[PDB]
RNA sequence: UCUGAGAGUUUGAUCCUGGCUCAGGAUUAACGCUGGCGGCAUGCCUAAUACAUGCAAGUCGAUCGAAAGUAGUAAUACUUUAGAGGCGAACGGGUGAGUAACACGUAUCCAAUCUACCUUAUAAUGGGGGAUAACUAGUUGAAAGACUAGCUAAUACCGCAUAAGAACUUUGGUUCGAAUCAAAGUUGAAAGGACCUGCAAGGGUUCGUUAUUUGAUGAGGGUGCGCCAUAUCAGCUAGUUGGUGGGGUAACGGCCUACCAAGGCAAUGACGUGUAGCUAUGCUGAGAAGUAGAAUAGCCACAAUGGGACUGAGACACGGCCCAUACUCCUACGGGAGGCAGCAGUAGGGAAUUUUUCACAAUGAGCGAAAGCUUGAUGGAGCAAUGCCGCGUGAACGAUGAAGGUCUUUAAGAUUGUAAAGUUCUUUUAUUUGGGAAGAAUGACUUUAGCAGGUAAUGGCUAGAGUUUGACUGUACCAUUUUGAAUAAGUGACGACUAACUAUGUGCCAGCAGUCGCGGUAAUACAUAGGUCGCAAGCGUUAUCCGGAUUUAUUGGGCGUAAAGCAAGCGCAGGCGGAUUGAAAAGUCUGGUGUUAAAGGCAGCUGCUUAACAGUUGUAUGCAUUGGAAAC
RNA sequence: GGUCUUGUAGCUCAGUCGGUAGAGCAACGGUCUGAAGAACCGUGUGUCGGCAGUUCGAUUCUGCCCGAGACCACCA
C-alpha cells in the first residue's frame, strides 16, 4: 500500500494569514510536532516545510506548501502560503481556496502590511469568523502586553468586518510548543479548542462534475506526470473522463494515479487535495493558474460582464484610479489574469466606492464560473473583489 | 533538426512567421524560381492558417470553418 | 533474480569443491601412471575413473579416450 | 458515401430515368436541363473517352448506388472465377438485396428497398439482415416480417414495385424468390460493360 | 489459437512439449477447431502410433479423442 | 489458358532521337481537415538511449532433519517450511547492435559427432561408513556482511561387495579409411519410499534408483550451392601452408603444443572499402523481375561494456556467479546495488506511436505421485479513422419549382430543386425492458461397472455418473421490447494535359503553381461567392516501392547525318566452330524417388446475413536421387 | 509562478543633469528605361508597447502587466 490516506472526518481546506517566519511557518511546523505525539493522521514536523532545491536555507519561501495535518477532531489542508516580494501572489490567491484562515501573530515579530493585505482580501472574497493565535511567546513578559496587542489586532480585523472580540486570541510559544511542554502543549490545545469552534468544516457535495485549482505538478519516476491541486466540487474517480479547463484549449484525459500529498485517496471527493497521475501528460503542459473539470461543464471564456464594487484606496487601491486602457489582474481562484477594461456606462474611472458593472475580455480562454468571488489588484494594491455576474464569450 | 539549411516557400497570401521559429516543411515544386525545390506550411508549430482560404482547409491549419 | 539459481549456487559450490578435490585425486593418478606405466595404476585409475565416468564427473567418452591412449602406451612391451 | 439524397438532379445532368421514363415526365413542364448555374444553350463539346466512361459508370451506379470500395470488391470477387463473367457479375449486381426488392414488385423504390433491408424487416432463409449486400442463387426464397406485413406503405409497395418475370412472389403469402438466372435482354440495354470492366484493374 | 478473435481455431499438431508452438513441430495431425466440440477431426492416426512406439507424451486435451481412439486398446499390444 | 491502355512535353509549322512530366497501385505510413457504428487487423522510423513498480519460473514433507505451531489429557493426530535435497532454471520474451559468412538457404555426409529426460531390451536394486546446512552459542559492523564454535537428517559425500552387461587392452576369426565374432587380461549398480499383503517369515504392488539397448530427438561440424556495393581497391598469407610427436574436443580439424619442411591464395578479383540479421516471404508489374526483406513464421546472433569461470544435458547464461570497468544510486565513508534488447510505464528523441488493463477458462510450460500451483506465456479487455470489412446519417407520396443564392443584369427565366415545405410511414442504430450463449461437450476427482497379469489384493486397461472449472459474459444472440426522423458530411478539384463555370474583386502585384503553364488592369489557371464536378467518416497534403519506365533493350535497343565503329594492325586467353563415322551420353528433357516448412499464393468449399478473413483440400518451384534417351 | 532581456514612424531601431519623435529600408510624384532595372531627390506616417505620479512633463525616473527573448522551483 502507498499509505492510502484515510478520511474519517470531513476535510477542510484551511490556510493562514499574517506573514511567514513570524512563527507562522514555525506554527505550521510545531502544530504538527505536538500532533504525532498525541494524534492520528497527524504526523510531527520540525523542518519538513520544504521539498525544493535552493529553498531550504534562505528562510523566506517562494512557493506554497500543501500538506495534510489532522487530529481526532479536524483534518486540515495546511498550506504554507508565502507573503513576500513577488511571492504574495502565493498567499493572496490562496485566501480563496483556503476554506479556513488562521491568523498567526507573533509575540516577537509584529503584524506586517502582509497581515493587513491578508485580512483585507479575506474579507473581500468573504469568509466569516476568523481565529487568531499569538505565536512566539517563547520570550517572557506576555501577561499584559497580550492585551494591547490584542486590542490592536482586533482593530486590525475590524478594518474589514470579521468577528471582533468574539474571536479569541490564543496565546502561545511555537518554540516552547515545538520543544514540547505540556502546559505549553495546552496553548496549542486551546488554539485548537478555539479553532474548531467559530470555524466550521465546509461540506462540499460530491456530485457536481469536477473542478480543481491547480497548485503544483510532478512527473514521477517511470509512471509519468502527476498534477496536484484542490478539488473544488464533486468526486474524481476511476479513469475519469476529464478535461483540463481554463487559459487554454480543452483536453480530455484519463487518470493514472491519485494521492493526497503522496498518500493515496480511495475517493477524491469535493474539497480534497488531489494529486492525479494522468495517462500521458507533462508538467510543462500544466502551470500555476490552470483549472480542471469533468466535462459537460463550465467551458473556457474570455469576455464577460462584471457588476463589481471597487476597493477604495483605503481598501488598498492604487494611488490613482484606473482608466479603460488599464490592464488589471482578476483573481480567478488559481490565477491573476491581465484583462481589458470596459467599465459599465456611467463610469470612466472607478473612483473610491463605485459599485460598477464593468465588462472585460481576458487574454486566454478561462472557464468562468458565475458567482466566483474573484479579486482584482495591480501594482501591489487591491482594487476589486467580488462575484462573477454575466457570462460572455 | 539536422545541420542543413534550405530555402522554402512562405505559403500564399501573407505569413505568420517569426524569424527563428519552428514549423513543418511541405512538398511542391515552384517553376517560377530556378534551383528552388521546397515548400513549407502555414498554421504549424508557430504560424496561424492561410486566413480566409474559405474554399480550402487542408494542410493550411485552417480548420473546417463555421458558417 | 530467482529462488533456484541462488540456492543452486548455495548447493553446488561445496559439491564443486568436492569435484575439485576428487578430479585432482585422479589427475595425480594420471601423473603417477605417466611414471607408473603398469597394469596396477591402469586398473587403479580404471576403478577410480569408474566413479566419475559413471557420473558426469567424467564422460565415458573422454574416459575411454584417455584410458585407450594410455593403454596404447603401455602396450609398448 | 451511403445515401444520395436527390436523384432527379442526377438525371438532369445524365438525361436518364432510373425508371423506364417516368423519372422526369411533367412537374409543370418537366425540363431536364442539367443542374447548376452554367448551362441552358450550351451543348456537348467536352465529351471524352475518359468522360464517357465516367458517365457510364455514373449511369450504372447512379441507378444502383454502389460506393467505391464495395463496388471494386464486387468486381474483384467475380474476377476470381473464369469465363465470360460479364453478364454473370451483372446478374450478381442485380442479386444485391435492394436490387431484388426493387425488382420484386414489392419495392417501388430501391431507396425504399435498401432502407428496409438495413432495418431488416424482411425474413429470409434462417437469418435476418441489416446489411443490403447479400447475393442470391437462382431460386432463393424471401419473406417479409409480420412487423411490416401490415403497413399500408408496405401493402402498397408490395402491391406495386418493379417486377421481373424471372422472379416471382405469392402476394397471398407476400413470399417470393429470385427464381432463375435471368438474361441480359431482361436487363437495361443502356450501360456498357467493356468500359468499366477494362477500367477496373487499378489496384 | 488461430482464426479471428471471438472465433479461435487450433490445428492439431505433433510438436515438442517443451519448445513453443508455431516453432518447429514433429508432425501435423488434421485439425479440430476448439470452438465447437462436436467433431471436426480429420486425423491420420497412423503417424501418431508411429511416434508412440518409440516414445511420446501427449497433452491432457488429446486424452479426450484418445479415449475416442481408445489409444490404449491398440498400443497395449506394443506394451504386450 | 494465363495474359501488357498510355497523355502530353524541343517549332513559324512538319518529321525524327531523346529525356521530362503526368495518369497506378503499395505503406508501420505521418499532416491538415473533420470524423458514426459494427467487425477484422495493427499500432516508438529515434536512442543495442536512461529507466521507480509489478509482473515476466517455479515446483516438489508423498525426499527429509530440524524448526515452529495446532488439536488431543497425553499418546499421538494435524499444520508451515526457514533449512536440506531434485527437477525445471540453456523454456521463454525482447532485441538484430552486430557481422560479407558456410551466415542464410539448400543439398548433403558425417569410416569422425554428442544427444539428461520417452521408446526397445533387459541386469538390478547387496555392505558400510562419514557429513553438515538447518539449529545453536558467541564474534562482527548501521549495513553490506562477514567470523568462531556445540548438535543432526536423508535417495546429501567417500570407500566394501557383486557384477547380465558394458568399456578397454590383448590373439584369432568378419567385410568393402568397418563389422560380425572365437579366445586372455583390466575395470564398473543403486536407495530408499510408499502401498498392499502377510502374526511373522515373506511376498506383492508401486515411487524412485543403478546398466546395458533401442529408438526418437536435437546439438555440432563439413561441404557444393546460391545468397550486396566496391578495380578512384592487386599482389596477398606465417599455425600461416604441408608433415610428424603430443595435447586435444562430444567428435573431425593446427583446433592447439612442440618439432620438422615453406609453403597456401589470387584478377574466373584477393585485399580494401560502405551496408547488413537471414530465409518463407511483403507489395508492383503480364511476367521475367523490380521492389523490400512492415507483421508474422522457422536459422543464427545479442543481452551495459569488456573478461573469466562452474553448472549440468547443456551458458561463459537477457531476471546465474565472479573480474576491470562505463555510469546512476545508496553508505557512516569503512563499503556496496544496479543493468527492461520481460511486460506494460516513464524520460530523450522524434512527426509520432495503445493500458504502469483482467483471466488460468482455454492453450501451454514446468514441476508436482495428489491436490496442486504458477504462468507482463497464453487467452482477454481497452486507446487509436492506423488499415480493412460491413454499415449510418431515414422510406414513399410529395412543384411550372416554397423562400431564397445566383444570374440573366432585360425586372422574365432558370438554377438551386422531390432536393424543399406538407402528409403517410421508419427504427438497425439513438433509446427501452428482459431473456440469455457455447466456449468446460477438456481436464483432473471420487465413485460405478467391466478389463487385466496379480492374485493375496492393492495397483494397471475400457465405459457411465457427478464434484467442477470463464477475464470474457452483463456481452455474443434473442426477445411485432419502449421512445424516438429521430441518433449523425466533410472534403477536394473545375485552362490544357484530365472530370468539373457563373459572379465579384484584382490586375506579371496579389498570388495559382504534378507538367505545358495562368497575373503587367474585361482571369471557365489568383482569391472569395455561388454553381459544377470527387470521394466520403473521411477528404485531401507529403513521403517512398513499383506500374507506366521495353527510361540498359537475354526477353526488350543501338552505334552514317540526333552521343554513339576507339587510327590501324598483330594479338594469347576467351567468345564464337565445315561436313558424314562411331562410341561415350555431361548438359538436355522426360519418367519415377524423397526434400524443399508453416504461413501465404493459386484454386475447392465451411463458417463467416456479404464480407475482410480463418480454416478447410490440394496445387505447384527447385534440389537431391532412380530410370532411360541419343535429338541437339 | 516571477525574474534576466524586447517593445519607438511602415519595419527596425534615437531618445541634451528627461524637453521631441531621430537615424537605414519600405514609400511613391516627377528623370530615364528596347520594357522595367540598377540609379536622383520626392514622399509621408510617428499616443515612441499597453497603464499609474510627475518639473514650464512621465516616451525616457520609476510602480504594476501583457506578451516576444533567458533562467529559479519535479524530484535523496
Amino acid at each position: 500500500a502507498r499509505e492510502k490516506f484515510d478520511r474519517s472526518k470531513p476535510h477542510v481546506n484551511v490556510g493562514t494569514i499574517g506573514h511567514i517566519d513570524h512563527g507562522k511557518t514555525t506554527l505550521t511546523a510545531a502544530i504538527c510536532t505536538v500532533l504525532a505525539k498525541e494524534g492520528k493522521s497527524a504526523a510531527t514536523r520540525y523542518d519538513q516545510i520544504d521539498k525544493a532545491p535552493e529553498e531550504k536555507a534562505r528562510g523566506i519561501t517562494i512557493n506554497s506548501a500543501h500538506v495534510e495535518y489532522s487530529s481526532d477532531k479536524r483534518h486540515y489542508a495546511h498550506v504554507d502560503c508565502p507573503g513576500h516580494a513577488d511571492y504574495i501572489k502565493n498567499m493572496i490567491t490562496g485566501a480563496a481556496q483556503m476554506d479556513g484562515a488562521i491568523l498567526v501573530v507573533s509575540a516577537t515579530d509584529s503584524v506586517m502590511p502582509q497581515t493587513r493585505e491578508h485580512i483585507l482580501l479575506a474579507r473581500q472574497v468573504g469568509v466569516p469568523r476568523m481565529v487568531v493565535f499569538l505565536n512566539k511567546c517563547d520570550i517572557a513578559t506576555d501577561e499584559e502586553v497580550q492585551e494591547l496587542v490584542a486590542e490592536e489586532v482586533r482593530d486590525l480585523l475590524t478594518s474589514y468586518g470579521f468577528d471582533g472580540k468574539n474571536t479569541p486570541i490564543i496565546y502561545g510559544s511555537a518554540l516552547k510548543a515545538l520543544e514540547g511542554d505540556p502546559k505549553w502543549e495546552a496553548k496549542i490545545h486551546d488554539l485548537m479548542n478555539a479553532v474548531d469552534e467559530w470555524i466550521p468544516t465546509p461540506e462540499r457535495e460530491v456530485d457536481k462534475p469536477f473542478l480543481l485549482a491547480i497548485e503544483d505538478t510532478m512527473t514521477i519516476t517511470g509512471r509519468g506526470t502527476v498534477v496536484t491541486g484542490r478539488v473544488e466540487r464533486g468526486e474524481l474517480k476511476v479513469g475519469q473522463e476529464i478535461e483540463i479547463v481554463g487559459l487554454r484549449p480543452i483536453r480530455k484525459a484519463v487518470v493514472t494515479g491519485i494521492e493526497m500529498f503522496k498518500k493515496e485517496l480511495d475517493s477524491a471527493m469535493a474539497g480534497d487535495n488531489a494529486g492525479v497521475l494522468l495517462r500521458g501528460v507533462d508538467r510543462k503542459e500544466v502551470e500555476r493558474g490552470q483549472v480542471l473539470a469533468k466535462p459537460g461543464s463550465i467551458k473556457p471564456h474570455k469576455k464577460f460582464k462584471a457588476e463589481i464594487y471597487a476597493l477604495k484606496k483605503e481598501e488598498g487601491g492604487r494611488h490613482t484610479g484606473f482608466l479603460n486602457g488599464y490592464r488589471p489582474q482578476f483573481y480567478f481562484r488559481t490565477t491573476d489574469v491581465t484583462g481589458s477594461i470596459s467599465l459599465p456606462e456611467n463610469t470612466e474611472m472607478v473612483l473610491p466606492g463605485d459599485n460598477t458593472s464593468i465588462t472585460v475580455e481576458l487574454i486566454a480562454p478561462i472557464a468562468c464560473e458565475k458567482g466566483s468571488k474573484f479579486s482584482i489588484r495591480e501594482g501591489g494594491r487591491t482594487v476589486g473583489a467580488g462575484s462573477v455576474t454575466e457570462v460572455l464569450e | 533538426t539536422n545541420g542543413f539549411e534550405v530555402l522554402t516557400y512562405i505559403p500564399g497570401e501573407g505569413h505568420n512567421l517569426q524569424e527563428h521559429s519552428v514549423t513543418l516543411l511541405r512538398g511542391g515544386r515552384v517553376k517560377d524560381l530556378p534551383g528552388v525545390r521546397y515548400h513549407i506550411v502555414r498554421g504549424t508549430l508557430d504560424t496561424v492558417g492561410v486566413e480566409k482560404r474559405r474554399q480550402q482547409r487542408s494542410a493550411y491549419g485552417a480548420k473546417k470553418p463555421k458558417a | 533474480n530467482i529462488k533456484s539459481n541462488e540456492k543452486r549456487l548455495r548447493q553446488n559450490i561445496k559439491r564443486n569443491l568436492n569435484n575439485k578435490g576428487q578430479k585432482t585425486k585422479l589427475k595425480t593418478n594420471v601423473k603417477n601412471f605417466h611414471k607408473e606405466i603398469n597394469l596396477d595404476n591402469l586398473g587403479n585409475v580404471y576403478s577410480q575413473a569408474d566413479r566419475l565416468a559413471r557420473k558426469g564427473i567424467i564422460s565415458t567418452n573422454r574416459a575411454r579416450r584417455l584410458k585407450s591412449r594410455n593403454v596404447a602406451v603401455l602396450n609398448k612391451t | 458515401m451511403k445515401y444520395t439524397g436527390s436523384i432527379f438532379k442526377r438525371s438532369r445532368r445524365l438525361g436518364f430515368s432510373l425508371l423506364e421514363n417516368n423519372k422526369e415526365f411533367s412537374k409543370g413542364k418537366k425540363r431536364k436541363t442539367i443542374p447548376g448555374q452554367h448551362g441552358n444553350r450550351f451543348r456537348s463539346s467536352t465529351m471524352s473517352g475518359y468522360a464517357q466512361q465516367l458517365q457510364e459508370k455514373q449511369r450504372m451506379q447512379y441507378m444502383y448506388g454502389i460506393t467505391d470500395k464495395q463496388f471494386r470488391r464486387l468486381f474483384r470477387l467475380v474476377l476470381k472465377q473464369r469465363g465470360n463473367l460479364a453478364v454473370n457479375l451483372f446478374r450478381v449486381l442485380e442479386s444485391r438485396l435492394d436490387n431484388i426488392v426493387y425488382r420484386m414488385g414489392f419495392a417501388p423504390t430501391r431507396r425504399s428497398a435498401r432502407q428496409l433491408v438495413n432495418h431488416g424487416h424482411v425474413l429470409l432463409n434462417d437469418r435476418t439482415v441489416d446489411t443490403p449486400s447479400i447475393i442470391l442463387n437462382p431460386g432463393d426464397k424471401v419473406r417479409l416480417k409480420a412487423k411490416t406485413i401490415k403497413i399500408p406503405i408496405v401493402k402498397a409497395a408490395s402491391e406495386s414495385g418493379v417486377v421481373s418475370p424471372f422472379v416471382e412472389t405469392n402476394n397471398k403469402t407476400f413470399e417470393g424468390t429470385y427464381v432463375r438466372f435471368p438474361e441480359r435482354s431482361e436487363l437495361p440495354a443502356g450501360i456498357n460493360e467493356s468500359y468499366v470492366v477494362e477500367w477496373y484493374k487499378r489496384l | 489459437r488461430m482464426g479471428r478473435v471471438h472465433y479461435p481455431t487450433y490445428r492439431i499438431v505433433a510438436v515438442d512439449s517443451r519448445v513453443k508452438r508455431d516453432g518447429k513441430y514433429i508432425a501435423l495431425i488434421g485439425h479440430l477447431n476448439p470452438a465447437l466440440k462436436e467433431n471436426k477431426c480429420k486425423i491420420d492416426e497412423a503417424v501418431a502410433l508411429e511416434w508412440l512406439n518409440k516414445g511420446a507424451k501427449p497433452t491432457d486435451t488429446v486424452r479426450s479423442l484418445f479415449s475416442q481412439t481408445g489409444l490404449w486398446k491398440k498400443f497395449v499390444e506394443s506394451k504386450k
